[PDB]
RNA sequence: AGGAGUGGAGCCUGCGGCUUAAUUUGACUCAACACGGGAAACCUCACCCGGCCCGGACACGGACAGGAUUGACAGAUUGAU
RNA sequence: AGCGUGUGCCUACCCUACGCCGGCAGGCGCGGGUAACCCGUUGAACCCCAUUCGUGAUGGGGAUCGGGGAUUGCAAUUAUUC
């Protein structure tokens, strides 16, 4: 599949910036719901989350519709390695 | 031998009236079909079959075209041609008569077989 | 909603039962679990992180609720903690009829 | 001027209770008070097929719920009626707030 | 006779084109030349008239039972 | 134009445009008063939406 | 695996070579001499120019094509 | 003791049988047969015929920004702009 | 008369009265309702009263069967409904 980069850039800048996010079960939408900025689709979004899935760097959950998953330190070292800033910088999840 | 009319009006005069006075001269139900808004949702092919119906062959029948549209209208200017109605395994290969203006394209199908 | 997202993702630490409070601009709610120790993960993250989860799932003002988690008194009279206990007894090695004897006598000295 | 206090619950017993409390407080709090009405109840009737497969004998859930809406009016400006629905506040009742 | 042009039986037929109420004789010959006309042109209502069965889209398990055995 | 394809025919009516919350069926679902769920899981978590069965 | 009627090929791209040294030509000095005509359309000017057939021409994104 | 009846007349509906590329399928005396809340014009839909795309994530290699790779109007093509 | 139902999550599809147009099915303006307020005193049906019919497959039965006219949707032929 064709991944174009400023929606997965979009979704690094969200997923580092808010740790954990919800997706209802919805492969054919027009627009992802929560992100109201741009036309960022769904599908693009499932793929690039199974694919830390497969990897390994998020854990899963889902109940009914909305998909739950939850970063673990892997998924917060590759953001931060392909951010490309120092890590003095943290997480909002940390921050009290 | 009679010269047939369309409830009244000669073929020649069918072809010599246009739509806005077509709907009352055919029925209710499909007046609906052509007069209840614009025809582009799924109409780009009824718009490839009337250039397949508009473009001029040679001094004999056209050249066969078929359809996976059923519920096709009829009119004076779709007289004298060729379709191919989608039955799932044959296009039935049957042509039209000028009488035939008001049912639906649809008309021409057997069921299974005469058992 | 509520309740079976915590029966998926809050049975690791014996999640019973929840009641929520309805009030405007505090919409306080209770967690009626066992391990209180497995519940905020290292000095509140977890919470803050199920907040977040509500927040962005359910549409609500940001920075309005708060999610509080207890220990259960009287631990053996609450049903779904003991059938995750068992649940956790027969997942690992343990045979099923010692078990079955072991949560009877638990419930039977528990006080029931 | 003319308060119209209308109240929303589900459970008849904690409904009686907070309206006594309602009453008792605007006797304590030296104010005048309308009557406590009781507002009718409509059901909750769905009747399912008890049966997940195509087999069974006839069996159906006949369920039904009482919700319960009740009103009062008060004289009073918002001070008192917001210190009244802010204390002793209990998860099984709404309460709303409306000049009319 | 100040009868509504609503107020008639057949309309728009293929002879005349103007609402006339038809009668016994020329309801036959309607009918005739309507099934000859159906039965020409090879429609779907005219197939099933041939065929002999209900036209008006029903179903056939249980009636029909007096037609052929 | 395949996910131009996508959509061509639009779900607002019948019954590919509507769908349950719980289990993803389209077979036997309440639609009285916004339930927006199939019956059988309506009977399962009926009890923790606080319904009860008086008769 | 291998069903009946014949399967097409997927338009895959080939080894176009050094197409980016053939969109201009140099004589001999270090002037800029355009072959293809750049796209007069809004969505792209000088940046990107129109795709060279035999019959008509026509545009890359912006899809126009121009009668002669 | 009775009453209302059914089975017979016409019609809706389901099953078995025939047939069709396909007539999707389970249940077979109480304890299957206006049953799966199953009153389907398309989705429903699970069936056949017709053509597209992957909804092959990731690991080991080949290949590769000197191109590893996508979206199409002029116009022939099925069924579609 | 009583159980009931009603402006919607993604989700648009609601309940209708008053006032005109045509016999009808329907069309345009027009307000109200989150509901003992608007439909709605739900002027419900069956029954009842004053004519018409008279033992005749008959003023029962409306099965079968053509034409015209309406609303729904992207579209009703294998009759969608009236
Ligand atoms: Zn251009």
């Amino acid at each position: 599949m064709l991944m174009p980069k400023k929606n997965r850039i979009a979704i690094y800048e969200l997923l580092f910036k808010e740790g954990v996010m919800v997706a209802k079960k919805d492969v054919h939408m027009p627009k992802h719901p929560e992100l109201a900025d741009k036309n960022v689709p769904n599908l693009h979004v499932m793929k690039a989350m199974q694919s830390l899935k497969s990897r390994g760097y998020v854990k899963e959950q889902f109940a009914w519709r909305h998909f739950y998953w939850y970063l673990t330190n892997e998924g917060i070292q590759y953001l931060r390695d392909y951010l490309h800033l120092p890590p003095e910088i943290v997480p909002a999840t940390l921050r009290r | 031998f009679r010269k047939f009319t369309y409830r009244g009006v000669d073929l020649d005069q069918l072809l010599d009236m246009s739509y806005e006075q077509l709907m009352q001269l055919y029925s209710a139900r499909q007046r609906r079909r052509l007069s209840r808004g614009l025809r582009r949702k799924q109409h780009s092919l009824l718009k490839r079959l009337r250039k397949a119906k508009k473009e001029a062959p040679p001094m004999e029948k056209p050249e066969v075209v078929k359809t996976h549209l059923r519920d096709m209208i009829i009119l004076p200017e779709m007289v004298g041609s060729m379709v191919g109605v989608y039955n799932g395994k044959t296009f039935n290969q049957v042509e039209i008569k000028p009488e035939m203006i008001g049912h639906y394209l649809g008309e021409f199908s057997i069921t299974y077989k005469p058992v | 909603e509520l309740n079976e997202f915590l029966t998926r993702e809050l049975a690791e630490d014996g999640y019973s039962g929840v009641e929520v409070r309805v009030t405007p601009t505090r919409t306080e709610i209770i967690i009626l679990a066992t391990r209180t120790q497995n519940v905020l993960g290292e000095k509140g993250r977890r919470i803050r992180e199920l907040t977040a989860v509500v927040q962005k799932r359910f549409g609500f003002p940001e920075g309005s609720v708060e999610l509080y988690a207890e220990k259960v008194a009287t631990r053996g009279l609450c049903a779904i903690a003991q059938a995750e206990s068992l649940r956790y007894k027969l997942l690992g090695g343990l045979a099923v009829r010692r078990a079955c004897y072991g949560v009877l006598r638990f419930i039977m000295e528990s006080g029931a | 001027h003319r308060i119209r206090i209308t109240l929303t619950s589900r459970n008849v017993k904690s409904l009686e209770k907070v309206c006594a409390d309602l009453i008792r407080g605007a006797k304590e709090k030296n104010l005048k008070v309308k009557g406590p009405v009781r507002m009718p109840t409509k059901t909750l009737r769905i009747t399912t097929r008890k049966t997940p497969c195509g087999e069974g004998s006839k069996t159906w859930d006949r369920f039904q719920m009482r919700i319960h809406k009740r009103l009062i009016d008060l004289h009073s400006p918002s001070e008192i009626v917001k210190q009244i629905t802010s204390i002793s506040i209990e998860p099984g009742v709404e309460v709303e707030v409306t000049i009319a | 006779y100040k009868i509504p042009d609503w107020f008639l039986n057949r309309q728009k037929d293929v002879k005349d084109g103007k609402y006339s109420q038809v009668l016994a004789n020329g309801l036959d010959n309607k009918l005739r030349e309507d099934l000859e006309r159906l039965k020409k042109i090879r429609a779907h209502r005219g197939l099933r008239h041939f065929w002999g069965l209900r036209v008006r889209g029903q179903h056939t398990k249980t009636t029909g039972r007096r037609g052929r055995t | 134009g395949h996910q131009q394809l996508y959509w061509s025919h639009p779900r607002k009516f019948g019954q590919g445009s509507r769908s349950c919350r719980v289990c993803s069926n389209r077979h036997g679902l309440i639609r009285k008063y916004g339930l927006n769920m199939c019956r059988q899981c309506f009977r399962q978590y009926a009890k923790d939406i606080g319904f009860i069965k008086l008769d | 695996k291998s069903y009946t009627t014949p399967k097409k090929n997927k338009h895959k791209r080939k080894k176009v070579k050094l197409a980016v040294l053939k969109y201009y030509k140099v004589d001999e000095n270090g002037k800029i001499s355009r072959l293809r005509r750049e796209c007069p359309s809004d969505e792209c000017g000088a940046g990107v120019f129109m795709a060279s057939h035999f019959d008509r021409h026509y545009c890359g994104k912006c899809c126009l094509t121009y009668c002669f």
